[PDB]
């Protein structure tokens, strides 16, 4: 017949470096446009307030 | 003033002092002159608003 009585102490030092990257997107609004345009008059009379 | 009640007088219609885009068979006073406009749909574009 035996009887074992025990005790423990403990430390722990945990250092962590986390890198993360995320790319969100919406399928309805993927792209935005921009046009570079000129206006040409090949006619004979001038035209005003051109839209 | 307009026997066909279209927005053009009898005299303008027989004289020719009219919008020339009026068809020639509509240049008779008993012939009405009016637009008929209807829209056709060539293509659909659906976009799923999912992000």
């Amino acid at each position: 017949n035996s009887s074992t009585v025990a005790i423990d102490h403990s430390l722990s030092l945990a250092g962590e470096r986390t890198w993360a990257e995320t790319m969100g997107l919406n399928t309805a609004d993927t792209a935005r446009l921009n046009a570079n345009i000129r206006y040409v008059n090949t006619g004979t009379a001038p035209i005003y307030n051109v839209l | 003033w307009s026997t066909a009640s279209d927005p053009y007088s009898d005299f303008e219609k027989v004289t020719g002092r009219i919008d020339k885009n009026v068809s020639p068979e509509a240049r008779h006073p008993l012939v009405a002159a009016y637009p008929i406009v209807h829209v056709d749909m060539e293509n659909i574009i659906l976009s799923k608003n999912e992000d």
